[PDB]
RNA sequence: AAGUCUGGGCUAAGUGGUAAAGGAUGUGGCGCCGCGAAGACAGCCAGGAGGUGGCUUAGAAGCAGCCAUCCUUUAAAGAG
RNA sequence: CCUAAGGUAGCGAAAUUCCUUGUCGGGUAAGUUCCGACCUGCACGAAAAGCGUAACGACCGGAGCGCUGUCUCGGCGAGGG
RNA sequence: CGAUCAACGGAUAAAAGUUACCCCGGGGAUAACAGGCUGAUCUCCCCCGAGCGUCCACAGCGGCGGGGAGGUUUGGCACCUCGAUGUCGGCUCGUCGCAUCCUGGGGCUGAAGAAGGUCCCAAGGGUUGGGCUGUUCGCCCAUUAAAGCGGCACGCGAGCUG
RNA sequence: AGCGCCGGCCAACUCCGUGCCAGCAGCCGCGGUAAUACGGAGGGCGCGAGCGUUACCCGGAUUCACUGGGCGUAAAGGGC
RNA sequence: CCGAGGGUAGGGCCCGUGACUGGGGCGAAGUCGUAACAAGGUAGCUGUACCGGAAGGUGCGGCUGGAU
RNA sequence: AAUGCUAAU
RNA sequence: GGCGCGUUAACAAAGCGGUUAUGUAGCGGAUUGCAAAUCCGUCUAGUCCGGUUCGACUCCGGAACGCGCCUCCA
């Protein structure tokens, strides 16, 4: 929801070096115009580039309603310019990508033993009179899922249902954290795609300092002023198009 | 006198060949299958490009027994084999023709379209 | 083997003759205030209304959730 | 950081894998076994040899065909008791 | 004066393992099976009524706590049995309990009908065949009115299997 | 009266919009804010009850060479 | 007797398909190095052999399509 | 002795 | 569960009852067309709780966590 605190997740994507620097750019403009807004930021992960750029950076915005604006930059963006590594004069253009994402809980996993049932049995193998007539195997039953764990590692029941229970929940756990990831892998590639040139979704040109949005036909030229966190003009723009797609019928 | 395991004929045209009882649809608990009894069975051998395939779990009704059917007016009729027709949950036959003599039980049991299609009835 | 012994009382569950939280117009007995022929309790005959809802709601308008529960014909009628 | 040096080729859920009936594929209507794969090998590994190998085996697994009183499910008959 | 004779009343100046190749003398003075006592564990049933259930605590549910029953499991204890109480599973043969899987009879339902849910009465009878595994247990296939859970030395080896 | 075409091959050019997007394409290549190469327009070229596209055959291909090719280093002398 | 064809059993070739596996082509950006083209910074290339994350390295012989 | 330099006439 | 070991900064990893560990990173500077390699400088610490002591990262006890070994005759 658009109230809540946000991660957003700036990749370099084609350009090498320079869409590194490009990433940088944008890892800046996000910072500056958190501040301006009010937002705490806190970075978490960053991949530097010795020529000052980022292979990768991921922060959190953290303040009340960060959702609301970032959420708009979500895509490839797109840049064309002269390049510093560039030696022969040569305008390319490179791209970066950023993902916005809402900031995940945590939720504490615990079994609910009324969803769980427990089978007790004779083992197998070794123990002479013992294995003959002790119930110390163990069968744990996760009943949704149908998922079990058996256990006879020890001779106590006891402790067997215990290795059991705690394998049952880890399993159930990672089978938790596993489809969380697929969520969170399909929505990534929903906002970074393959980070090609096209699938741009804002240019910034330098050569004609200009800052084009082209979901919306938006385009201003205080591009210097763009790159330093004045962005509320285009979200705003932004916005509006989305007021006026919210029209039905 | 058809149990589980027991191999039967498929005396139409569905490309099955050869069908093995695994249920004998009668009840908690039949020993037995006769004619006219429908049984469920596993396609153990087809012919290419049939509808049915080796492995498919089809219904099928008996048609013709090795163990002799008795009568009530006395008589008894033995077939060289055990048949079957493959049929539908709706019991109707799911070939087009149906191969062979089949014992006239099945009129009385509501196997009318099988005993139209087959050649004659005994 | 020795009382179908005497006198007073309780129990109706064969309780006696196997159990707990807890539940109960079981039965007996003590209490303590309360209301009554300023006609009580029960039943029955009515009045049981009106401005009509107040935030919320397309109706929630006496009869979802929230706000406090104003007053008159009065013998009393609650915005219930 | 440590060690005397840190398992090479080959092989691997194995006569070795605890979790385990691992997972995927095959075979079956259905397969804790079996076969083929994968490799986080609890706890393979190179003459206490490693990986293969035609032939051989009253060795030990798995499957099909044939055929059956093993069985559904028992019946009768013979002789010695 | 010389003792971590520290196993500290200190066996020698001087001493570690292993036995499924094992042995004798003993013990039910003491473990493993079963029984017994107990009932933490296990199974079942209640009390309370926070909250859920659009509305509505109680159709179906029951936070935090509370009280019990049973004597299938895992334990505690070490009381008969160590001059022997044969131990898993299967097979065979049953018999009993009822906290009932089906079938019979019911009340409530968030029960239109059909089909369910839930609880009450009820133990007369019934409660299938297969794949895997030594398995018990469990999964799976195909059915079924149903494919019940327990006790009987985890029933039953002077009945069989192994 | 329509259809194809107007960067080069190849006959036929200008204005607007687009801005490596949308699209063009047989090859070489066009398009990233001054595009005869995209789309439309005016104009032009070619054919005309037809005009284009696709598939296939032969040609261009002396690029299987009989006509009519090659093998030191471009593909190509067999290790002797 | 022959005989369409049906059945049985064992071979041959071909096509599709298969857990997994092997490399190959491709890519306007990634990671590790820098083997080759300059004497490419150890002349290169070569057949083979052994070894190595990788390009490669080294041994033996060969070639010049090698520099000064 | 001494490694590297992406991608738009 | 029993027994043993540990918990230090960005990471890895030491000594120590009072006190610049160290390596690599990171930061400032140089060199370089630039990046590295290189050179000159530089820096961030001891899991919680309770003890002992003048003073505890250091010693004693407990907790949490991680590692190692054992869990056998039935
Ligand atoms: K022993
Ligand atoms: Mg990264
Ligand atoms: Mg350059
Ligand atoms: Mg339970
Ligand atoms: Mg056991
Ligand atoms: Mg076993
Ligand atoms: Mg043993
Ligand atoms: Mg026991
Ligand atoms: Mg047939
Ligand atoms: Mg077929
Ligand atoms: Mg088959
Ligand atoms: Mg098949
Ligand atoms: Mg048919
Ligand atoms: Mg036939
Ligand atoms: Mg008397
Ligand atoms: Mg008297
Ligand atoms: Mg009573
Ligand atoms: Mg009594
Ligand atoms: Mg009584
Ligand atoms: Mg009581
Ligand atoms: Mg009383
Ligand atoms: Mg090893
Ligand atoms: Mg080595
Ligand atoms: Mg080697
Ligand atoms: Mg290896
Ligand atoms: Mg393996
Ligand atoms: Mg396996
Ligand atoms: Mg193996
Ligand atoms: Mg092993
Ligand atoms: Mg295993
Ligand atoms: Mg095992
Ligand atoms: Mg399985
Ligand atoms: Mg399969
Ligand atoms: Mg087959
Ligand atoms: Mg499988
Ligand atoms: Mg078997
Ligand atoms: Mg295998
Ligand atoms: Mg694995
Ligand atoms: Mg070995
Ligand atoms: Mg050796
Ligand atoms: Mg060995
Ligand atoms: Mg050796
Ligand atoms: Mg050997
Ligand atoms: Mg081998
Ligand atoms: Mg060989
Ligand atoms: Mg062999
Ligand atoms: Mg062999
Ligand atoms: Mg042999
Ligand atoms: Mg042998
Ligand atoms: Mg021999
Ligand atoms: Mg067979
Ligand atoms: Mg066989
Ligand atoms: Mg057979
Ligand atoms: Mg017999
Ligand atoms: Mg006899
Ligand atoms: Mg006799
Ligand atoms: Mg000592
Ligand atoms: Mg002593
Ligand atoms: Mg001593
Ligand atoms: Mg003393
Ligand atoms: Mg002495
Ligand atoms: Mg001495
Ligand atoms: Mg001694
Ligand atoms: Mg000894
Ligand atoms: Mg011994
Ligand atoms: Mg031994
Ligand atoms: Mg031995
Ligand atoms: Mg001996
Ligand atoms: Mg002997
Ligand atoms: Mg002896
Ligand atoms: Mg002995
Ligand atoms: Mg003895
Ligand atoms: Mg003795
Ligand atoms: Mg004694
Ligand atoms: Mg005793
Ligand atoms: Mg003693
Ligand atoms: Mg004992
Ligand atoms: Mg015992
Ligand atoms: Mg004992
Ligand atoms: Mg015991
Ligand atoms: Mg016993
Ligand atoms: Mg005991
Ligand atoms: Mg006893
Ligand atoms: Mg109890
Ligand atoms: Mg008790
Ligand atoms: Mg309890
Ligand atoms: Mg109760
Ligand atoms: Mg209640
Ligand atoms: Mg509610
Ligand atoms: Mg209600
Ligand atoms: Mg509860
Ligand atoms: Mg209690
Ligand atoms: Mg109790
Ligand atoms: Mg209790
Ligand atoms: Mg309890
Ligand atoms: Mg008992
Ligand atoms: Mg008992
Ligand atoms: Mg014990
Ligand atoms: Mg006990
Ligand atoms: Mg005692
Ligand atoms: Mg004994
Ligand atoms: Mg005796
Ligand atoms: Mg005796
Ligand atoms: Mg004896
Ligand atoms: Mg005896
Ligand atoms: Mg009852
Ligand atoms: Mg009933
Ligand atoms: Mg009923
Ligand atoms: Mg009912
Ligand atoms: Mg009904
Ligand atoms: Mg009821
Ligand atoms: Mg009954
Ligand atoms: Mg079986
Ligand atoms: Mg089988
Ligand atoms: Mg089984
Ligand atoms: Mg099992
Ligand atoms: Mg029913
Ligand atoms: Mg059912
Ligand atoms: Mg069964
Ligand atoms: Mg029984
Ligand atoms: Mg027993
Ligand atoms: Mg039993
Ligand atoms: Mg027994
Ligand atoms: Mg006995
Ligand atoms: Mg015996
Ligand atoms: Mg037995
Ligand atoms: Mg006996
Ligand atoms: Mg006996
Ligand atoms: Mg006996
Ligand atoms: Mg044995
Ligand atoms: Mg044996
Ligand atoms: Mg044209
Ligand atoms: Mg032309
Ligand atoms: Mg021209
Ligand atoms: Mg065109
Ligand atoms: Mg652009
Ligand atoms: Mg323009
Ligand atoms: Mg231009
Ligand atoms: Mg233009
Ligand atoms: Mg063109
Ligand atoms: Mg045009
Ligand atoms: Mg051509
Ligand atoms: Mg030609
Ligand atoms: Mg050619
Ligand atoms: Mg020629
Ligand atoms: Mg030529
Ligand atoms: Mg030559
Ligand atoms: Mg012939
Ligand atoms: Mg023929
Ligand atoms: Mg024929
Ligand atoms: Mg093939
Ligand atoms: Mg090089
Ligand atoms: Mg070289
Ligand atoms: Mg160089
Ligand atoms: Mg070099
Ligand atoms: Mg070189
Ligand atoms: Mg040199
Ligand atoms: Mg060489
Ligand atoms: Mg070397
Ligand atoms: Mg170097
Ligand atoms: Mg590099
Ligand atoms: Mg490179
Ligand atoms: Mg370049
Ligand atoms: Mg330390
Ligand atoms: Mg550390
Ligand atoms: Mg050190
Ligand atoms: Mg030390
Ligand atoms: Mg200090
Ligand atoms: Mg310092
Ligand atoms: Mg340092
Ligand atoms: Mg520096
Ligand atoms: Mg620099
Ligand atoms: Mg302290
Ligand atoms: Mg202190
Ligand atoms: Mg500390
Ligand atoms: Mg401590
Ligand atoms: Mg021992």
């Amino acid at each position: 929801m658009d109230e809540r605190d946000a991660i957003v997740e700036i990749r370099a994507g084609t350009g090498g070096e320079e869409a590194a620097l490009f990433a940088r750019d944008l890892f800046n403009m996000y910072l500056r115009f958190a501040e301006e807004m009010g937002f705490e930021t806190e970075v978490l992960d960053s991949h530097p580039t010795d020529l000052g750029g980022f292979s990768k950076v991921v922060f959190e915005v953290r303040g009340p309603g960060a959702y609301g604006t970032f959420k708009y930059e979500s895509g490839v963006h797109r840049v064309q310019r002269v390049p510093v590594t560039e030696t022969q004069g040569r305008i390319h253009t490179s791209t970066a990508t950023v993902a916005v994402l809402p900031k995940a809980e945590e939720e504490d996993f615990a079994l609910n033993m009324d969803e769980i049932r427990i089978d007790v049995m004779r083992a197998s193998g070794p123990g002479g009179s013992g294995v003959n007539t002790t119930d110390s195997a163990v069968r744990v039953v996760h009943l949704p899922t149908g998922i079990m764990v058996t256990c006879q590692d020890s001779r106590s029941q006891i402790k067997n249902r215990e290795k059991a229970l705690m394998i049952l929940r880890s399993r159930l756990l990672e089978m938790k954290r596993a489809e969380e990831a697929e969520r969170l892998r399909k929505t990534r590639l929903a906002q970074i795609g393959t980070g090609e040139r096209s699938e741009k979704i804002r240019t910034y040109n330098f050569p004609q300092s200009r800052v084009t949005d082209h979901r919306i036909g938006f385009t201003t030229h205080d591009l210097e002023g763009v790159l330093s966190g004045h962005l509320t003009p285009i979200l705003e723009a932004l916005k509006r198009a989305d007021q006026e797609r919210q029209l039905a019928a | 006198m058809i149990q589980p395991q027991t191999y039967l004929e498929v005396a139409d045209n569905t490309g099955a060949r050869k069908i093995m009882c695994i249920r004998v649809l009668k009840g908690s608990n039949a020993k037995y299958a006769t004619v006219g009894d429908v049984i469920v069975a596993s396609v153990k051998e087809a012919i290419p490009r049939g509808a049915v395939k080796e492995g498919d779990v089809v219904k099928a009704v008996v048609v013709r027994t090795k163990k002799e059917i008795k009568r009530p007016d006395g008589s008894a009729i033995r077939f060289d084999d055990n048949a079957a027709v493959i049929i539908n949950n709706q019991l109707e036959p799911r070939g087009t023709r149906v191969f062979g003599p089949v014992a006239r039980e099945l009129r009385e049991k509501g196997f009318m379209k099988i005993v139209s299609l087959a050649p004659e009835v005994l």
